[PDB]
RNA sequence: CUCUUGGAUCAGGACAUCCCAAUGGUGUAGAAGCUAUUAAUGGUUCGUUUGUUCAACGAUUAAAGUCCUACGUGAUCUG
């Protein structure tokens, strides 16, 4: 049971009102146009319509780096580099003049994030553009890619090695003595994952909507 | 002791007082409400035709919150969300009365309890025979377009294409230094400082041995009542009683506006095409769809958008 | 985002871009009420002790939804009359340049890949 | 900045005589049924309170009597018992706490 | 019947009234006929004025 | 600007501020009635509440055993937890304890005083507010009105 | 024969107007310009010293105005 990240509501003070209202119509796109399962991590291509020209179709395939926003707004963002020149674009889901969305390979990757590739070789964000959908499997569990990158000399985009970002995809050894490591471990705060007050439990939340869902169908 | 001391409801009511009462007062509530859903058939005022120059009563709306939409050339519009939740006309002055060459009319909204209010404003509101509302604002109304007290008003009041006005009490921020509120440059962080870096500079010219009034200083920000012109409406629910606004509106969510139709000089006259006293459901000539859209609105379940 | 000393990459085929040189190219002025320039926007380059007019093709700012966002800051030179200086370009280049108010045309001409 | 003037008994007065500055009178004071001291109605009744803190005490020293040390806390419920008492059948296997004097009239 | 007052000469056109708001920028200079047609009453109220003693008594 | 923080500033810090709720938390296992200082109680509440989720979950839950470990200085308290506290508190959804007000501390600072306690222990009952009876002036009054309205439709 | 000013911050005001606005004359064909009348509305940029006795240079702008307010302003800061 996939439940799309967009679906559970965000906690605040907000009427539980406005969700309801937002979900029916973002139901109602579904209907017309499928939107399929995937994990940050998978290859997808997606087919939009041109405005600036007449009637005049682009795609664009790269993996997803980051799955956001909530509701009608939900976005995913997806990179390639073409003729060694990096590129991303970010993408609505809902947005009108989306044509299709394929996924070209459905995989699963240690870390929900991989903003860090821009830091990494320029091998593990390139992608063939015409490579074709590769076989998937009903009674099966959702593929985990482990691949650890290797990383490019030390001044980068962020610093990625400290604690919050809490990066597992990294080859730390090759790049990093074990005294920069230590340095590193200053920032821990150890505490933030044993307090019970900053902990969002949605099972139920899930399960309502699982049904509900469901019953609309 | 011979001498004052204060209650409150619950001070005396027993155990099994304090949940009948809680009930007692809830039931009330609901037979209130009901009795005044016919206004046709409750001895209506007369009903003036439109005449150029005329104003329209408005409504009080609660702020749900935001969310996007898009129009048929794909672009995309941030919108507001007001819901109108138990309205009503109060009280009528005459022109002469008000002390404005206009006749005015007194609108509340949102239905609170009971209990912690003072007694004027009970006594009021029993004569109207309604629950008591949170705020109370006042519209400017011709005297065509005058409606009875008690008479209940919808979403359905306005309609998509026309232009609207919306005031309310902004955020607020505490008190709060001269760069914050006033956008004030302040100074450099090195080169040799001495305790000033957020400071305002001088506040005026030596000669004059004093302060203008009206000095930009540090002080207590938001808070205020503020209006946002020429916003406007793109789709009605009729079933939730919702509207959708163009952009921003002031206030957080779950904050109660004042909506009434546009005063810029363009939209002098729009008033003509819309319900002019106001809408009657219970008239029933026509029920209406649950969603009334804008042409331009490219509304969920229609085909993809191809840019031909 | 690009602003005076700013360090922009040529994008082109030109001798003057191509040719190796111990500085980069660096931004001396935007042709914009703002100082910051963004895609379709004219500046004035130093390049090897001259100044040159040039134009952004690309930055590493984000943008609005559904637009491309590269890597490095590209910029293409341009001659005083307006007419590419170089003859070939091979990185993508966006397509909101044809329809922004300016002169594009030309350099779309030039240019093979658009994403 | 240093005054340029001393301040005078008359504006002294104003300024510390203010009704802004004065104590202000309460009105949720009662008295308690039990006892009859007073209380504030918000608030618990110290006399009251004070009579189950003094119990808890000589319970709690009862308990550490029997423990005899640290980290000893028992796995199973505990229950406190007076003089003419005996354990019920319900109270097989539970800490039995003794108190040499009997049920007060209070605790039940 | 202030508003049937009369003035001999050219002062309709000559004299000026002035005030202060206040704040910078606050001056304004107004001639008797343009505060006629706005007050109908002020013209004849400002003379009385001026000509009672300056003291608290006045107002 | 405060908006939207549920969370006080207490002690030297983000984490001083953890240290000081699970000495309070621990000892309120072990003795099951504790004094604290008004403010310092109310936001230890919270975590007392959440503490008998985890100890609900069972033993051999791994997850729930890492969080006690954390929580329970004295490791005396875990057995405690999970066979005595959490069997007591089956059948109840929540609001497992009770928190008063008390007067005000007579030690020259004059500090605001509560007592938070579990529900269920063997200690001496608190005294806490009655209500008042139903055969008094006013409640006999509305019980008259009540019946009235349910025999009459 | 000799011997207080800069900058930052925030600006109050005058019109003897630099730009924006309404007009008259022309050795005003159009487009550019030169001159005069009326008006204080808001605005009036960013970097740099090889030579230059209170100067100059680069890139721009619709314009980069002239002045008064104990250097307007050091119990707000600084060379
Ligand atoms: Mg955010
Ligand atoms: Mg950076
Ligand atoms: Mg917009
Ligand atoms: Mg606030
Ligand atoms: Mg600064
Ligand atoms: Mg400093
Ligand atoms: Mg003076
Ligand atoms: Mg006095
Ligand atoms: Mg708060
Ligand atoms: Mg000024
Ligand atoms: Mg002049
Ligand atoms: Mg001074
Ligand atoms: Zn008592």
């Amino acid at each position: 049971r996939f439940l799309s990240p967009e679906f559970i509501p965000p906690r605040g003070r907000t009427n539980p009102l406005k969700f309801k209202i937002e979900r029916k119509d973002m139901l109602d796109r579904r209907k017309v146009l499928p939107i399929p399962e995937f994990y940050v991590g998978s290859i997808l291509r997606v087919t939009t319509a041109d405005p600036y020209a007449s009637g005049k179709t682009s795609q664009f395939l790269g993996i997803c780096i980051k799955r956001s926003g909530n509701g009608l707004g939900a976005t995913f963002t997806l990179r390639n580099t073409i003729e060694g020149q990096g590129v991303e674009i970010c993408f609505e889901l809902y947005n009108p003049r989306i044509q299709e969305i394929q996924v070209v390979k459905l995989e699963k990757r240690l870390d929900d994030n991989l903003l860090y590739l821009r830091d990494a070789l320029p091998e593990y964000s390139t992608f063939d553009v015409n490579m074709k959908p590769v076989p998937q499997e009903a009674c099966q569990e959702v593929p985990v890619n482990k691949l650890k990158v290797k990383m490019k000399p030390k001044p980068w985009s962020k610093r990625w090695e400290r604690p919050n970002f809490n990066i597992k995809g990294i080859r730390f050894d090759l790049a990093l003595t074990e005294e920069q490591m230590k340095e590193a471990q200053k920032w821990n705060k150890p505490w933030i994952e044993f307090d019970m007050m900053r902990e969002y439990d949605t099972s139920k939340i899930e399960a309502a909507l699982w049904e509900e869902i469901e019953a609309s169908k | 002791l011979h001498s004052k001391s204060s209650t409150w409801w619950d001070e005396h009511l027993s155990e099994e007082n304090l949940s009948f009462v809680k009930q007692l007062v809830s039931d009330e509530n609901k037979t209130q409400l009901t009795s005044k859903l016919n206004p046709l058939k409750d001895e209506p005022w007369p009903l003036h035709p439109w005449e150029p120059g005329s104003f329209r009563v408005g409504l009080i709306a609660l702020k749900l919150g935001m969310m996007p939409l898009w129009t048929k050339d794909g672009q995309k519009h941030a919108v507001t969300l007001l819901q109108v939740q138990d309205c009503h006309v109060l009280k009528y002055t005459p022109k002469e009365d008000h002390n404005g060459k206009i006749a005015a009319l007194t609108v509340g909204g949102k239905t609170v309890s009971r209990f912690y209010k003072p007694d004027s404003r009970l006594e009021f509101y029993r004569d109207l025979g309604l629950p008591p509302k949170q705020i109370h604002k006042i519209f400017h109304v011709t005297d065509n377009a005058v409606i009875k007290p008690g008479t209940p008003l919808y979403a359905a009041h306005f309609r998509p294409g026309q232009y609207v006005d919306v005031t309310a009490k902004t955020i607020g921020k505490g008190f709060q230094g001269v760069m914050k509120r006033w956008g004030f440059k302040g100074q450099p962080a090195s080169h040799g400082q001495t305790k000033t870096h957020r400071r305002p500079g001088a506040i005026s010219t030596g000669d004059i041995a004093r302060v203008w009034p009206g000095t930009k200083m540090p002080g207590r920000m938001g808070n205020q009542n503020r209006t946002v012109y020429g916003l406007k409406v793109w789709r009605v629910n009729t079933k939730h009683n919702i509207i959708y606004v163009n952009g921003s509106v002031p206030g957080h969510k779950n904050c109660l506006v004042k909506i009434k139709d546009s005063t810029l000089p363009a939209y002098k006259d729009s008033c003509k095409n819309l319900p002019f006293p106001t809408y009657f459901p219970d008239g029933d000539e026509e029920e209406l769809p649950e969603d009334l859209f804008d042409e331009s609105v490219w509304q969920p379940s229609e085909p993809s958008i191809t840019f031909a | 985002a690009v602003q005076k000393m700013t360090r922009v990459r040529v994008v082109d085929n030109s001798a003057l871009g191509s040719t190796p040189y111990h500085r980069p190219p660096r931004c001396i002025h935007v042709y914009n009420k703002s100082g910051v320039g963004k895609v379709g926007d004219q500046i004035l380059l130093a390049i090897r002790g001259q100044k040159k007019k040039a134009l952004i093709v690309g930055h590493r700012m984000p943008g609005s939804r559904m637009t491309p966002k590269f890597d490095s800051n590209n910029v293409v030179l341009i001659e005083d009359n307006g007419n590419p200086v170089g003859t070939r370009i091979k990185i993508p280049i966006p397509t909101s340049l044809r329809r922004r108010e300016g002169e594009y045309s030309k350099v779309l001409a030039i240019a093979q890949n658009f994403v | 900045a240093a005054p340029k003037n001393r301040r005078t008994i008359e504006v002294n007065r104003c300024r510390r005589r203010n009704p802004q500055k004065l104590i202000k009178i309460k009105n949720n004071i009662d008295i308690c049924p039990e006892c009859g001291h007073l209380k504030q109605k918000h608030v618990l009744c110290g006399y009251c309170y004070e009579k189950v803190r003094q119990e808890t005490t000589k319970i709690r020293q009862q308990i550490g009597a029997q423990e005899g040390g640290p980290f000893r806390a028992p796995s199973v419920e505990t229950m406190v018992l007076y003089t003419g008492e005996k354990p019920s059948e319900k109270d097989q296997g539970k800490r039995i706490v003794e108190r040499n004097i009997k049920r007060p009239s209070w605790f039940t | 019947n202030t508003r049937h007052i009369a003035f001999s000469g050219n002062k309709w056109e000559q004299k000026v009234y002035s005030s202060h708001t206040g704040y910078p920028g606050g001056f304004r200079q107004v001639t008797a006929a343009q505060l006629h047609r706005k007050d109908p009453v002020a013209i004849v109220k400002l003379a009385i004025y001026g000509m009672l003693p300056k003291n608290l008594h006045r107002r | 600007i405060s908006h939207g923080r549920v969370y006080r500033r207490l002690g030297l810090g983000p984490e001083s501020r953890i240290h000081l709720l699970r000495n309070l938390l621990t000892g309120l296992v072990r003795h099951e009635r504790i004094e604290a200082t008004w403010a310092r109680a109310d936001e230890m509440r919270g975590y007392a509440e959440k503490l008998i989720d985890y100890g609900k979950l069972g033993d051999t839950n791994e997850r729930a055993m890492r969080m006690a470990d954390f929580w329970l200085t004295e490791k005396d308290l875990i057995p405690k937890l999970f066979k005595v506290l959490a069997p007591r508190f089956q059948g109840q959804n929540g609001n497992y304890t009770r928190m008063l007000q008390i007067p005000n501390r007579k030690e020259q600072d004059r500090a605001k005083m509560a007592v938070i306690e579990y529900k269920g222990n063997y200690l001496p009952p608190l005294p806490l507010p009655h209500r008042d009876s139903n055969l008094t002036l006013l409640n006999q009054l509305l019980l008259g009105l009540q019946q009235d309205l349910h025999h009459n439709q």
